[PDB]
């Protein structure tokens, strides 16, 4: 079919990341992967003429033993933003959220059919690196459509609604979205009758060529800030008490703790139950339990996660827009990284099927750590924007 | 020759076009010089009259210099023709090796003929030439040439997996596991499907057969360790003097296993002449001498087998300081290595130990693609509390403990609940902008109340300062209440050294206690306790 023109953010210029070591293992895989896409003319070789460089990594599929090539696209994906975003964008459905069942499918492999307009190929070049630098590195670029390119499925949009449109038309409220790489189906059916309907969706696919892992957002609630329900009430325990709640009052308007705020003793000595103070601090946690009036989505602003290490195999995260002013919070619960890496794949999920967005990521860790082992443990095809934080005293606070 | 390979079509920056610079007018010498030169050179083919484009020549002892700092910021940019260098200890034993250098390499590659006209040049009196071959300060010659390099190899590689090659700019190094009889057989297989290409190369003239000196290194071929390093032994030492030694040290430090270098560059500190003469202290005479020592009786490292795994074992030595050895078989060292990054104001010796273990993981996985099992002088037991209450993500590959004193641990544990019949010490500590003066005090459950003053501080200090006083005035056992998450954060972290004096001394009283107790109550809401303190260290002064 014919290609479609891909032009760069005027004032950008392509990318230029360095490759990242990998792991022997993981160049075996890659270079017996590159091999096949070349035989069957998907990427092809370049020489160093091609100033431009993507990294490239190789994930594990679904937890199998089949490796699969991972491209790191997120440098391109910026400098392409508004030709996916604004020129060939793909509304995303409110309803998705809604539904009791959400089943994410693969069809990344239905884009190396569609070929990738010749003066965007050298963007896309990508190096299989040697162990010790003793071999100078492969080098390749693509000729069709890669997978973690935003672009890909801007492009083949025109494609996928053709192959839905029957499906479509048959069955009315069954939602469908896409986003790079997958797609998600929801539905409001019993369990069986999803399961079912994914599998007579499939069929359709399977022409073309172009239980599968099920969510169920329906099921999505909020993690509100706790406050001890006691019984003893020690002079540190209301300290720590009129601390947490003086935080939520810079968020959750309304949070009232002056009469509890007026409660040199020992931190060990123990006082008596106020009248009011009872009222207030019920009427606080009734609050605290309802999303902060006010706050709302900024479709033209970015979003942003914060992960706090909760020890014990318990993470805390909160998705916001401007700091404090959450917009979701939640939990997850045996590398510290393996946990960490779980949970920043589940809360771009949400909020991928929230949003349609991933959101930047704060991350409790070490740059050097992370780097060296997410791969190890990521499954996911597409990978989010983060930076690492050092997590303030606020881990107490819990949001 | 000149290869009859294809060419690497290049192309100027965007909206660039060719150099136009003016020959600068030469003398009779130099004239002359240039025109036998490039006659010799338009007989072979490198370069063509053509009767546009200018880059000036030069002329100097006769050699020919083509300056082409105008060509090369109009020229494209290439990829980087190397990642990294290749670390000894990485490579495989090998039984024969040899090197062979390519005659010359650059004009023995042909260059995009749609470049050539931006190659052009002029010799003065105008006689006017342009390269067909790659010239010498071209910024595209490396790239194109390794690059074409590796293509005329790859049909030789194929029919020879039992042979390996390196290359490095204008050499070739190749190794087998052949009988030096079948291995020089196979070299000469090779130079002539290199000559079958336009490649020239020696023919017994080989700077082969190691021992082979190469970026710092000796290689053998069943060892390798780094070239001869020898300290001068000066009455004096000038700023230059003591740099030259410290690198030469770092680079003994990769094989030669507990090289130190602080002393020495404590010496280095502060804006210097570098002419000028440094007094060398005890400590730097100690470190001088012990490393001495070291070097001495020569070291040398072994070769990677793929077939075995790595164990990496890391000593302390002295306050951040760490070394650290990387061997297959016990004491048959492959690599050495030392870490002693700070890496923040504040740390303790399980965060630097994780951070080291960090290096030499990442270090390992570029050398050998995969990561060692490590020996640490760390009790599980130890690590196991850290990892579990620190707020950071921490992960360590699989490991093992191993009694090499200085052993690793935390020097002080901070009680999680409030200590009972302990004093509560209320803390504060206020500070005049503009004035700089501060009061650092504290008021306790016992009614006990002190107020010192303070000149020339931050708030941050008279928040830390007053936590210092707290643990001076106080029992084996304190309950400490401050409004400072900054200070709360620095001493939750647990850290056994700091830049900060008053830190460092924080931690002293920290150790010495045997339970302590730390709690924040929100800065000037009133809470009780806190305000009684705040009263006094506020009153005036703020
Ligand atoms: C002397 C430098 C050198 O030979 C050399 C340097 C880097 C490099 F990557 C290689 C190729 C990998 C192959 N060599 C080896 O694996 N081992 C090896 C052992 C002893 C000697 Br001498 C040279 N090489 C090299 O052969």
């Amino acid at each position: 079919i014919e290609t479609v023109p891909v032009k760069l953010k005027p004032g950008m210029d392509g990318p230029k990341v360095k490759q990242w070591p990998l792991t022997e293992e993981k160049i075996k895989a890659l270079v017996e992967i590159c091999t096949e896409m070349e035989k069957e003319g998907k990427i092809s070789k370049i020489g160093p003429e091609n100033p431009y460089n993507t990294p490239v990594f190789a994930i594990k599929k679904k937890d199998s033993t089949k490796w699969r090539k991972l491209v790191d696209f997120r440098e391109l994906n910026k400098r392409t933003q508004d030709f996916w975003e604004v020129q060939l964008g793909i509304p995303h459905p409110a309803g998705l959220k809604k539904k009791k069942s959400v089943t994410v499918l693969d069809v990344g492999d239905a884009y190396f059919s569609v070929p990738l307009d010749e003066d965007f190929r050298k963007y896309t070049a990508f190096t299989i690196p040697s162990i010790n630098n003793e071999t100078p590195g492969i080098r390749y670029q693509y000729n069709v459509l890669p997978q973690g390119w935003k672009g890909s499925p801007a492009i083949f949009q025109s494609s996928m609604t053709k192959i839905l449109e029957p499906f479509k038309k048959q069955n009315p409220d069954i939602v469908i979205y896409q986003y790079m790489d997958d797609l998600y189906v929801g539905s409001d059916l019993e369990i069986g009758q999803h399961r079912t309907k994914i599998e007579e969706l499939r069929q359709h696919l399977l022409r073309w060529g172009l239980m599968g892992y099920e969510l169920h957002p329906d099921k999505w609630t909020v993690q509100p800030i706790v406050l001890p329900e006691k019984d003893s009430w020690t002079v540190n325990d209301i300290q720590k008490l009129v601390g947490k709640l003086n935080w939520a009052s810079q968020i959750y308007p309304g949070i009232k703790v002056r009469q509890l705020c007026k409660l040199t003793k020992a931190l060990t000595e123990v006082i008596p139950l106020t009248e009011e103070a009872e009222l207030e601090l019920a009427e606080n946690r009734e609050i605290l339990k309802e999303p902060v009036h006010g706050v709302y989505y900024d479709p033209s602003k970015d979003l942003i996660a914060e992960i706090q290490k909760q020890g014990q195999g318990q993470w805390t995260y909160q998705i916001y827009q401007e700091p404090f002013k959450n917009l979701k919070t939640g939990k997850y619960a045996t590398n510290d990284v393996k946990q960490l890496t779980e949970a920043v794949q589940k809360i771009t999920t949400e909020s991928i099927v929230i949003w349609g967005k991933t959101p930047k990521f704060k991350l409790p860790i070490q740059k050097e750590t992370w780097e060296t082992w997410w791969t190890e443990y990521w499954q996911a095809t597409w990978i989010p924007e983060w930076e690492f934080v050092n997590t303030p005293p606020l881990v107490k606070l819990w949001y | 020759p000149i290869s009859p390979i294809e060419t690497v079509p290049v192309k100027l920056k965007p909206g660039m076009d060719g150099p136009k610079v003016k020959q600068w007018p030469l003398t009779e010498e130099k004239i002359k010089a240039l025109v036998e030169i490039c006659t010799e050179m338009e007989k072979e083919g490198k370069i063509s009259k053509i009767g546009p484009y200018n880059t000036p020549v030069f002329a100097i002892k006769w050699r020919k210099l083509v300056d082409f700092r105008e060509l090369n910021k109009r020229t494209q940019d290439f990829w980087e023709v190397q990642l990294g260098i290749p670390h000894p200890a990485g490579l495989k034993k090998k039984k024969s090796v040899t090197v062979l250098d390519v005659g010359d390499a650059y004009f023995s590659v042909p260059l995009d003929e749609d470049f050539r006209k931006y190659t052009a040049f002029t010799i003065p009196s105008g006689i006017r030439y342009q390269y067909n071959v790659l010239p010498q300060g071209w910024k595209g010659s490396p790239a194109i040439f390794q690059s074409s390099m590796t293509k005329i190899l790859e049909p030789f590689k194929k029919q020879n997996p039992d042979i390996v090659i390196y290359q490095y700019m204008d050499d070739l190094y190749v190794g087998s596991d052949l009988e030096i009889g079948q291995h020089r057989t196979k070299i000469e297989e090779l130079r002539q499907h290199l000559l079958r290409w336009g490649l020239t190369t020696p023919d017994k003239k080989h700077q082969k057969e190691p021992p082979f000196l190469w970026m710092g290194y000796e290689l053998h071929p069943d060892k390798w360790t780094v070239q001869p390093i020898v300290l001068p032994e000066k009455d004096s030492w000038t700023v230059n003097d003591i740099q030259k030694l410290v690198g030469k040290l770092n680079w003994a430090s990769q094989i030669y296993p507990g090289i130190k270098v602080r002393q020495l560059c404590k010496l280095l500190r502060g804006t210097k002449a570098l002419t000028e003469v440094i007094p060398l202290t005890e400590e730097a005479e100690l470190e001088l001498a012990e490393n001495r020592e070291i070097l001495k009786e020569p070291v040398h490292g072994v070769y990677y087998d793929p077939s075995k795994d790595l164990i990496a074992e890391i000593q302390k030595q002295g306050q951040g300081q760490w070394t650290y050895q990387i061997y297959q078989e016990p004491f048959k060292n492959l690599k050495t290595g030392k870490y002693a990054r700070m890496r923040g104001a504040h740390t303790n010796d399980v965060k630097q130990l994780t951070e080291a273990v960090q290096k030499i993981t990442t270090e390992s996985i570029v050398i050998w693609g995969k990561t060692p099992k490590f020996k640490l002088p760390i009790q599980k037991e130890t690590w196991e509390t850290w990892w579990t209450e620190y707020w950071q993500a921490t992960w360590i590959p699989e490991w093992e403990f191993v009694n090499t004193p200085p052993l690793v641990k935390l020097w002080y544990q901070l009680e999680k609940e409030p200590i009972v019949g302990a004093e509560t010490f209320y803390v504060d500590g206020a500070a005049n902008r503009e004035t700089k003066l501060g009061k650092a005090g504290y008021v306790t459950n016992k009614g006990r109340q002190k107020v010192v003053p303070l000149t020339n501080t931050t708030n941050q200090k008279t928040q830390l300062q007053a936590i210092y006083l707290a643990l001076q005035d106080s029992g084996l056992e304190v309950n400490i209440v401050t409004d400072s998450q900054y200070a709360l954060g620095i001493i939750q972290a647990q850290p056994d050294k700091s830049e900060s004096e008053l830190v460092n001394q924080i931690i002293e009283q920290l150790i010495k206690k045997e339970k302590v107790y730390l709690a924040w109550v929100p800065a000037h809401k009133g809470i009780g306790g806190n305000e009684q303190v705040d009263k006094l260290v506020s009153a005036g002064i703020r």
